[PDB]
RNA sequence: AUUUUAAUAGCUUCU
RNA sequence: AGAAGCUAUU
């Protein structure tokens, strides 16, 4: 009985992976390859909607995330979210030299296509 | 002047140490020719810098340095300067001999063209190319010919392969045109095969190398043909992008559900590597294909969000859940009882010998990603391959009395079932639920798919509760089930039969109890002509192990499959190991990056291929000690032709001298005898033949990690021992003594006092201080204490005594006699059994 | 003197993660660098020193 | 959420 | 004197 129940827990993971997959850019990208084949390392690159980033000190934010929209990975990402190493809504106005002590670092910053 | 050459005569050979105190035809035969002016050091005086490196004598080196505007003299001035690890910088100022070495590269090339087209036939040295790429001396060319010259080039290029690897030879090669002014190239990013790139490289640097060169070393002859293959497309794979590397995925069809899965890899080593097993429409997923696939990582990074973290310098690629995760350490827990009793019994005593040294150390959220660059120390090298595969020959010598090949399903022994699976089958079970679910057909088959496909896994990074006497947390690397159960398949047989020897040169299985101490020194000490006794440790072993020598240790490995596996197979096989446990996706806290190289330590058989590269780093130390000292200095017959022996195996002669190599390990067994576990080593070794340098000494090993393992060796980590009596100052945390046993005297491990002390008052969990029924536990640490008893020093001799006066306490607590009499512990050590 | 102070420091750290201050960042990073500067140092005035601080830490 | 290998002690079942 | 199961220690 656990056979089954294993079996079942990896056809759901199987297909619940798929479920979040955005298809439509994948497929433009895959099409483009001489056999189908792509590496696996450039499919989060040109895909995702999606970007996480994880800021250790000040000098590395002014140097990568200044403003609200940043340039990465030729493409512009609009910053959606800033939070804390404790997991606290930090303000973007909060991020100067004054206020860099009170902070939690390192800073993950959520950001999303566009 | 006392310069380096590279000399091969009637009666001498080597690449050394000299003093320096027809051809107009030959010139008028033959741009990279000079008239002209010539650098004071030639190319020659900076390879035997770099290869042969001592600290307190790198004149020279410095020299080099400060001539080219490397760095400027007051670098020198602080300390720690040359240190891989501490000083980081160095690496930058190595890179900025770079450029200069790879135009001598160039001029070589023209030269031998040249000789192409006059016909001249000459062998190629090191020491006649100026640091400008100049070369200068036309001595033995004969003539013949015109347009039928041929050029032999192997020692120069053999000698040459670790510099281009440590100054960063090609970096010029990956910027437009190949100009370092000029902006990068910006390659497609969907491209991954650079097969052409690889052979115009080959063709533009390497034009006149003898042997064949396979792209894909999937067309390779055999294990040799690996080795020199991977070596060429480990300098190559430096110059693409690193996004082209790693497994290749593809678009399928499970009842019209269109599935992304991985069909393929690119090796940086092994180049591109296709699954032969493939179908494109699939119908139904029985166990079997349904857990090949979950165990993939293209489908989970597919699925994930784009990463950039910049607290690690490496490769992310995707991150699976939205909130990064943070993993802490607390301290220990305090057992109060036993620091009572020991602060009564008069310990503790101020100014005591005996101090607390271990303790357990607390760490913030952040200390998973701080052991995990660690990575950053495995640097991309290039090895001599010719030293290379006479070393492998040698290597092997020592693993002709094992039994191994290929077990089947029901031959398989697995110790414990209750330990994890790995990602992604942590979140269903332990390792227990599949091994029950698989059949031993299911097992089989899942065999002869790896056998002809490529699986990739994902490994897990866990923080291990420890104790230790420095600050730092560890972390170990669990890897999947499919690599276990696999790996276990291929390699169970050797690793059981190693595991089960006595008497050889590695100790792994052996126990130290009952008289085992003293028959592996017994063992060890051979029958040496005047016996010093010496030991080491490596300073990170997984981290900072060149790929090139994992892969050799996994090719000495599965030799023993020539009946049972053919070489399409055992290649699929290698492959398989170095796509799960080489280069693979580390997930990190919720979180995937690309693991840089070295070693999972959570693999099966890291033991056995740690022991492969201790034999092999201390080979080579004895090749290049042998092979760097001046011929006519050595004063027997015997020892002079060996050398012009190996020279002439290494550089002269393509086909493997069995005879030689039976000779070579016959002289090795005499002189320098090893006892190695891991990466631990104590040698037994002739001093006369150490000191006029016919074998290795620490030094020689300093220098082969120096350039080979890119790290370096302080002497406050390397032991050496004149007096035999007192036996190896270090063993595996044990210390030695030469006790009196009845009316015999033999030799005792003890270990640090510290240590047993701390172990006793500190533990990880509060019920181990609560539960009482923790007896066994002090008598286990009583068994492990026995031995200070016969120490000189009263405060050591203690710890044992008071051991058992609190065993005695928890006993009356409680309430056999045995537990507190020195008799159940004096027969532990005892050779009757 | 000096083992008292490094297993009154480890019994300190203790009760304090006990106190939850795990849970927020600083505070737990600062008590595991002073905890660990006091059990590999080697003078007792800074040690008790170490051992006062993270005494008012718990008190807090 | 806590890997690999080796050795050793103690407890239980059982020819 | 053996096998198997469980815990502990290095
Ligand atoms: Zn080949
Ligand atoms: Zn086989």
């Amino acid at each position: 009985d656990k056979r089954a129940k294993v079996t079942s827990a990896m056809q759901t993971m199987l297909f619940t992976m798929l479920r979040k997959l955005d298809n439509d850019a994948l497929n433009n990208i895959i099409n483009n390859a001489r056999d189908g084949c792509v590496p696996l390392n450039i499919i989060p690159l040109t895909t995702a909607a999606k970007l996480m980033v994880v800021i250790p000190d000040y000098n590395t934010y002014k140097n990568t995330c200044d403003g609200t929209t940043f340039t990465y990975a030729s493409a512009l990402w609009e910053i959606q979210q800033v939070v804390d190493a404790d997991s606290k809504i930090v303000q973007l106005s909060e991020i100067s030299m004054d206020n860099s002590p009170n902070l939690a670092w390192p800073l993950i910053v959520t950001a999303l296509r566009a | 002047v006392y310069r380096a050459f590279d000399i091969y005569n009637d009666k001498v050979a080597g690449f050394a140490k000299f003093l320096k105190t027809h051809e107009e035809t030959i010139y008028n035969l033959l741009p990279a020719v000079a008239k002209q002016r010539l650098t004071k050091y030639t190319m020659a005086d900076l390879v035997y810098a770099l290869r042969h490196f001592d600290e307190g004598n790198c004149d020279t080196l410095k020299e080099i340095l400060v001539t080219y505007n490397c760095c400027d003299d007051d670098y020198f001035n602080k300390k720690d300067w040359y240190d891989f690890v501490e000083n980081p910088d160095i690496l930058r100022v190595y890179a900025n001999l770079g450029e200069r070495v790879r135009q001598a590269l160039l001029k070589t090339v023209q030269f031998c063209d040249a000789m192409r087209n006059a016909g001249i036939v000459g062998v190629l040295t090191l020491d006649n190319q100026d640091l400008n790429g100049n070369w200068y001396d036309f001595g033995d060319f004969i003539q013949t010919t015109p347009g039928s010259g041929v050029p032999v080039v192997d020692s120069y290029y053999s000698l040459l392969m670790p510099i281009l690897t440590l100054t960063r030879a090609l970096t010029a090669e990956s910027h437009v045109d190949t100009d370092l002014t000029k902006p990068y190239i910006k390659w497609d990013l969907l491209k991954y095969d650079f097969t052409e790139e690889r052979l115009k490289l080959f063709d533009r640097y390497f034009k006149y190398w003898d042997q064949t060169y396979h792209p894909n070393c999937v067309n390779c002859l055999d294990d040799r043909c690996i080795l020199h293959c991977a070596n060429f497309n480990v300098l190559f794979s430096t110059v693409f992008p690193p996004t082209s590397f790693g497994p290749l995925v593809r678009k399928i069809f499970v009842d019209g559900v269109p599935f992304v899965v991985s069909t393929g890899y690119h090796f940086r080593e092994l180049g591109v590597v296709h699954n032969q097993d493939v179908n494109l429409h699939s119908s139904r997923l029985s166990f079997k294909e349904l857990l090949v696939y979950a165990a993939d990582p293209a489908m989970h990074a597919a699925s994930g969000n784009l990463l950039l973290d910049k607290r690690t310098t490496c490769f992310s690629v995707a991150a699976l859940t939205n909130n990064v995760a943070f993993q802490t350490v607390k301290p220990g827990n305090f057992n109060k009882d036993f620091y009572d009793f020991a602060v009564s019994k008069g310990f503790f005593k101020e100014g005591s010998s005996v101090e607390l040294k271990h303790f357990f150390f607390a760490q913030d959220g952040n200390a998973a990603i701080s052991d995990y660059d660690y990575y950053r120390y495995n640097l991309p090298t290039m090895c001599d391959i010719r030293q290379l595969l006479f070393v492998v020959e040698v290597v092997d010598k020592y693993f002709d009395c094992y039994d191994g090949g290929c077990i089947n399903a029901n031959q398989v022994i697995v110790n414990n079932l209750d330990k994890s699976a790995g990602f992604p089958f942590n979140k269903w079970g332990k390792a227990r639920l599949y091994y029950d679910s698989m059949s031993y057909e299911d097992q089989d088959a899942l065999f002869a798919y790896t056998k002809r496909n490529v699986i990739p896994t994902i490994t897990q990074m866990n923080l291990k509760y420890a104790i230790s006497a420095k600050n730092r947390a560890r972390t170990v690397a669990g890897v999947s089930i499919c690599s276990t159960m696999t790996n276990r398949q291929f390699h169970q047989k050797l690793l059981k039969s190693i595991a089960a020897t006595r008497g050889a040169t590695v100790v792994i299985g052996t126990s130290k109890f009952y008289g085992g101490w003293h028959n592996m020194l017994k063992t060890v000490y051979s029958d040496v002509e005047n016996p010093h006794l010496m030991g080491w440790d490596y300073p990170k072993c997984d981290r900072a192990m060149p790929n090139m020598l994992r892969i050799m240790a996994s090719l000495v490995l599965a030799r023993k499959h020539t009946t049972c596996c053919s070489l399409s197979h055992r290649f699929y096989r290698l492959a398989n190991e170095c796509a799960q446990v080489l280069s693979e996706m580390v997930m990190c806290g919720g979180s995937l990056y690309v693991k840089p190289g070295g070693t999972s330590s959570g693999d099966a058989t890291t033991a056995y291929a740690n022991s492969v590269f201790n034999i092999c780093q201390a080979v080579t130390a004895n090749v290049n000690a042998l092979l760097s000292t001046d011929g006519n200095k050595i004063a027997d017959k015997y020892v002079r032709n060996l050398q012009h022996r190996l020279y002439e195996c290494l550089y002269r002669n393509r086909d493997v001298d069995t005879d030689f190599v039976n000779e070579f390990y016959a002289y090795l067994r005499k002189h320098f005898s090893m006892m190695i576990l891991s990466d631990d080593a104590v040698v037994c070794f002739n001093s006369t033949y150490a000191s006029q340098g016919l074998v290795a000494s620490i030094k020689n090993f300093k220098s082969v990690l120096y350039y080979q393992n890119n790290v370096f060796m302080s002497e406050a980590k390397c032991w050496t021992e004149t007096d035999l009596t007192k036996g190896p100052h270090e063993f595996c945390s044990q210390h030695t003594m030469l006790v009196k046993q009845g009316d015999d005297y033999v030799y005792l491990p003890y270990p640090d006092p510290s240590r047993i002390l701390g172990a006793g008052c500190f533990v990880d969990d509060i019920v181990k201080t609560d539960g009482t029924l923790m007896i066994e536990r002090f008598v286990s640490l009583a068994i492990d204490a026995y031995p200070l008893t016969k120490h000189p020093n009263q405060e050591y001799a203690d710890v044992f005594h008071l051991y058992l006066q609190y065993i005695r306490k928890l006993h009356d607590e409680l309430t056999t006699s045995r537990y507190w009499e020195p008799e159940f512990y004096e027969a532990m050590y005892t050779p009757h059994t | 003197k000096m083992s008292d102070v490094k297993c009154t420091s480890v019994v300190l750290l203790s009760v304090l993660q006990q106190l939850r201050v795990e849970s927020s960042s600083k505070l737990w990073a600062q008590c595991v660098q002073l905890h660990n500067d006091i059990l590999l140092a080697k003078d007792t005035t800074e040690a008790f020193e170490k051992m006062v601080s993270l005494l008012s830490v718990l008190l807090s």
